[PDB]
């Protein structure tokens, strides 16, 4: 039994889904479960109490907006089931999940046990004939081309750098942290409310997110931009009601560089690429700085890369060429990767099948993924 | 191509100038 | 099969269900005679009930049961309800469920002594308490709207979008059409046409409802007013007087948005509903703008969906598109609303039924309500 | 100029003022600005037409009371400038306000478009030669004597919990919700008037104020309480006509837990109390449960520190121990910090000087305050 594979692409900010050997993802929408606030008095109402997808995002206002994933780390497993359901279901892919195996994607570095529960239910729950589960990294580097680079991504949940040189990637040299698009929407909405302009609910919350993504920009020099005064630009909301944004739009996304905005010691996208440079091997070095790959949501901020470079030419040792790479589609980068990985005729060997499933356990997944 | 989100004018990569 | 009863305090409405319009229509009073010692003859009714009581009005002491939609006087409404059963509809309330209406934010003990003079005195085979502005906005088709209902009793706003209604967003006004009914009546005494007893009540209101009209503009008005005598119109009374004022026509109506005059220290009609509105989730409120929904005898004024499109334009923003749905049978739309959910089959399995009624009690219908 | 400086408790229901180094506030009068409803027709009547103090206590009735400070935000910036005013003149301080340095208090997280508009007002409208804002929760440990100890407050206004660690305000670990007293009384409001009893007025609002602070109790086990039904407690008015409250007594300070009842998804006080401790560093945390100060008027329901503690015995991790501390005078712990605080020799290097304004201007105020 070997359909067309399916290429479920998680994430706490976004899931994309699809098939194999397409060129961009079909079904791209935000990975949450809404469920409404309100009394449904009248007849005639959006029915199933349960909304996912471009309903949720059309009836925000209604909706207690909980999202499942935090960190490339399921909280909540009954959300994740549904979301997956919802997947599967007629509304977007309109097939079985008994027909086609499946591509799932994980952070590195994340929980063992989740990755267990994660087959748990792609195995016992929906009933899939074969799983398997990969890196951001090697998947981004397979929609390029390439073998050899750094891949410096930043997502929702988690941002972090696998150094791969040549199809070798080395797992100690890994750096990860907990700060990402989140954290910087997050820290946006408490800058805001600093401001004057307060948001609170969850359906609200998401209006904070949209500012975050239209009108933000990096700094070259921060200090520079603290001495002189902000002209205060606008932003118009789904009310009509206009706010002066003012200096938290260019403060917001340090908290990417100066993880201390937050109150959270952490090293920083810049030094997490260095010291992910650093820990591999010596001869390694040269070639992973003229390597370096862009992907996720959160380096399209305005000038993101321009600052990356002078952080990188601040720290990294002096006369080396530095190239910060980063395709026109850095947010489908890890979709289009596992598309090509599962369109490949190796991609039957390194799976894991329900029958090597149902005979070892959790063990064999373990041991095909590493 | 199709789909949402797009940058315009980014490039894809920044970088150094090569040295002799 | 279903009677729907509107107890309305002012105009009680009264039909059966999957119908156009109701067939008993008629001024919720209970006339007395004037108790003197001297006899009557040939026999005659000891207290006269709706139409009876207005045809025989110059005597008998007109009490309204149900003042700013709290019933006072339960003997009184008890007596109404028994005239619009057997004497005007011709059918027994044993037989036929009744579908009534209170608007919202009223006494939770309101609610079940309704349910139990249905019950005990009246035997009802089941029943039912509706909002009256989701009954407004089902009868105008939309499942999206706030709702601006006005009666005699009571001015509310109900704001639901997409079949889920907001009872937190909920703002009950004192001010309705018996306030400006005594405010027409006082201004009138200022020049010289008193009318002090119950039976000039109902002149003074019939006077309000032909000539008052809302103004577009209030100081303009005035100054007009002062100007020229043609605005100023003229009413015979049912005696053969006959009265003419110039200024009380767009005065009368004009409490609503300045309630000021009355003394009532409350925010206008025209800013109650804007208030509502604020009162949403932010993603929620364009819909909300559009669907500006009226409803009752107080919205039958002549350029009310005018001056609500000129104050709800000034309060909001520039961007927004206001917008008032003001149809022509919005004086019965309580009524129809309630109509076409009897009508529909989902209904059936919402009633109370006599059994569940023994088992709990009267604190069974605030669980069926809302 | 180094006199004896004032010390102005900014609050949004009570606002309590005085000297540096005395043991009680000697003023302490409500934070509103009450005029006239009625026309004044005979001579010999209450002049000045804008009533602040005892003097709108006593003559409630006559004035449309309204509050300028709403969840420690003013909105009527002229009505503050009148109030802090009537502070300054003779019939509350008999001072300049030349003359003395001023201890201003705001709560942390607030908008700083407003503490910009509070500097100019004490700057130039008054001519202040020293000013100083400062938080509540750190004025209340220096009241009490100590450095360490989450300070749970909740006035009128505000409820917010601030972890101090030893002298070491957490920034970031600063919880803030708007679901205080006022929405306490206004929710408490909305009840009576589901029981009969309804109230629309202004200066009839703060009989709902007193019913609040007098007549309400939190329950240990609230679906106990709803399963079980009340006795209908009396409580008479400043009229005399009695009212029976019956369960809108005991379930309207349960808002300050479940803010989902006036319809906004926020933590809730035991939720804000534990999230603060729980957003701190891990060794921190146990010192930080171990001292629990409470503060303001929304603490003193009966039953309230008992209820508090059960709910940080669910949440927090087991075997903890738990000390929920409190001062004798909970409404002058604030204030009496304050004068301790403008007391000590420091003061004069903390303050903001007119000279240091003139220089700079509001960048010097965000560079003393925080």
């Amino acid at each position: 039994i070997a359909n067309q594979p399916v290429v479920i692409d998680n994430g706490s900010g976004v899931i994309k889904a699809g098939f194999a050997g397409d060129q961009i993802p079909k079904y791209c929408f935000p990975n949450y479960v809404g469920r409404p606030k309100h009394v449904r008095v009248m007849a005639g109402a959006l029915e199933g109490d349960i909304f996912i997808g471009p309903k949720a995002e059309e009836h925000r206002g209604l909706l207690s907006i909980r999202y499942p994933m935090e960190h490339g780390i399921v909280k909540d497993w009954n959300d994740m089931e549904r979301i997956w359901q919802y997947v599967y279901s007629k509304e977007q892919l309109q097939t079985f999940s008994e027909e086609h195996p499946v591509l799932l994607t994980e952070a590195p570095l994340n929980p063992r046990k989740n990755r267990e529960r994660a087959a748990e239910v792609f195995f016992e729950t929906f009933n899939v004939p074969a799983l398997f589960i990969s890196m951001q990294a090697v998947l981004s580097l397979y929609a390029t081309g390439r073998t050899t680079g750094v891949v410096l991504d930043s997502g929702d949940g988690v941002t972090h750098a696998v150094p791969i040189y040549e199809g070798f990637a080395m797992p100690h040299s890994i750096m990860r942290i907990d700060i990402a698009g989140r954290d910087v929407s997050r820290f946006l909405r408490l800058y805001l409310r600093k401001e004057g302009y307060d948001f609170h609910s969850s359906s609200e919350f998401e209006i904070v997110k949209a500012i975050k993504e239209r009108a933000c920009y990096l700094s070259i020099n921060p200090q520079k931009d603290e001495t002189l005064e902000t002209e205060k630009a606008q932003y118009y909301l789904p009310d009509g009601s206009t706010i002066e944004i003012g200096p938290s739009r260019f403060r917001a996304p340090e908290l990417l560089f100066r993880p201390d905005l937050i109150g959270e010691e952490s090293e920083g996208i810049h030094e997490v690429l260095v010291f992910a440079i650093q820990k591999s091997d010596m001869d390694l070095r040269r070639t992973l700085f003229s390597n370096i790959v862009l992907s996720g949501g959160s380096t399209l901020f305005k000038g993101f890369g321009d600052r990356l470079l002078s952080e990188v030419k601040k720290l990294a040792p002096k006369d080396v060429k530095i190239r910060i790479s980063a395709p026109q589609e850095r947010l489908y980068s890890t979709w289009i990767g596992g598309s090509i990985l599962a369109s490949l005729d190796t991609f039957k060997k390194m799976w894991v099948s329900k029958k090597e499933y149902e005979e070892d356990g959790a063990r064999s997944i373990h041991r095909k993924t590493f | 191509m199709a789909d949402p989100k797009y940058a315009d004018l980014p490039g894809i990569a920044r970088n150094e100038p090569d040295v002799y | 099969a279903a009677l729907v009863v509107d107890n309305g305090s002012g105009m009680c409405k009264a039909g059966f269900a999957g119908d156009d319009a109701p067939r008993a229509v008629f001024p919720s009073i209970v006339g007395r005679p004037r108790h003197q010692g001297v006899m009557v003859g040939m026999g005659q009714k000891d207290s006269y009930v709706g139409d009876e009581a207005q045809s025989k009005r110059g005597i008998l002491t007109l009490k309204y049961p149900i003042e700013h939609g709290i019933v006072t006087n339960w003997d009184d409404m008890e007596k109404i309800w028994h005239h619009t059963f057997y004497n005007e509809l011709r059918v027994a309330p044993e037989e036929h469920p009744v579908l009534l209406t209170e608007a919202p934010l009223n006494p939770k003990a309101n609610r079940e002594k309704m349910t139990q003079i249905m019950f005990e005195t009246f035997n009802t085979p089941a029943m039912y308490v509706a909002i009256q502005a989701v009954l407004s906005l089902y009868a105008s088709g939309r499942t999206t709207g706030i709702v601006m209902d006005s009666g005699d009793g009571v001015t509310h706003t109900v704001p639901i979008y997409e079949g889920y209604a907001l009872p937190h967003a909920i703002l009950r006004l004192d001010l309705a059409g018996r306030d400006l009914t005594d405010y027409l009546m006082k201004i009138l005494t200022e020049r010289g046409y008193s009318f002090t007893t119950t039976a000039e009540r109902e002149i003074v209101r019939d006077i309000k409802e032909k000539l008052c009209y809302v103004a577009l503009d209030f100081e303009q008005e005035m100054a007009t007013a002062a100007s020229s005598s043609s605005l100023e119109k003229s009413y015979e009374l049912p005696d053969g007087q006959v009265i003419t004022i110039g200024n009380e026509r767009f005065r009368c109506p004009e409490a609503l948005f300045q309630p000021s005059f009355l003394g009532m220290e409350s925010c206008g009609i025209h800013e109650t509903t804007f208030n509502s509105i604020m009162k949403c989730d932010v993603d929620i409120r364009k819909d909300l703008y559009a669907n500006t929904v009226l409803s009752g005898g107080t919205t039958m004024y002549p350029g009310i969906a005018d001056r609500m499109q000129k104050e709800i334009t000034a309060l909001a923003p520039s961007t927004m598109k206001i917008k008032i749905i003001a149809p022509p049978e919005r004086k019965y739309s309580v009524w129809i609303g309630g109509s076409i959910l009897a009508s529909l089959s989902t209904f059936q399995q919402m009633w109370i039924s006599k059994q569940e009624y023994d088992e709990s009690g009267p604190s069974i219908v605030h669980r069926k309500c809302f």
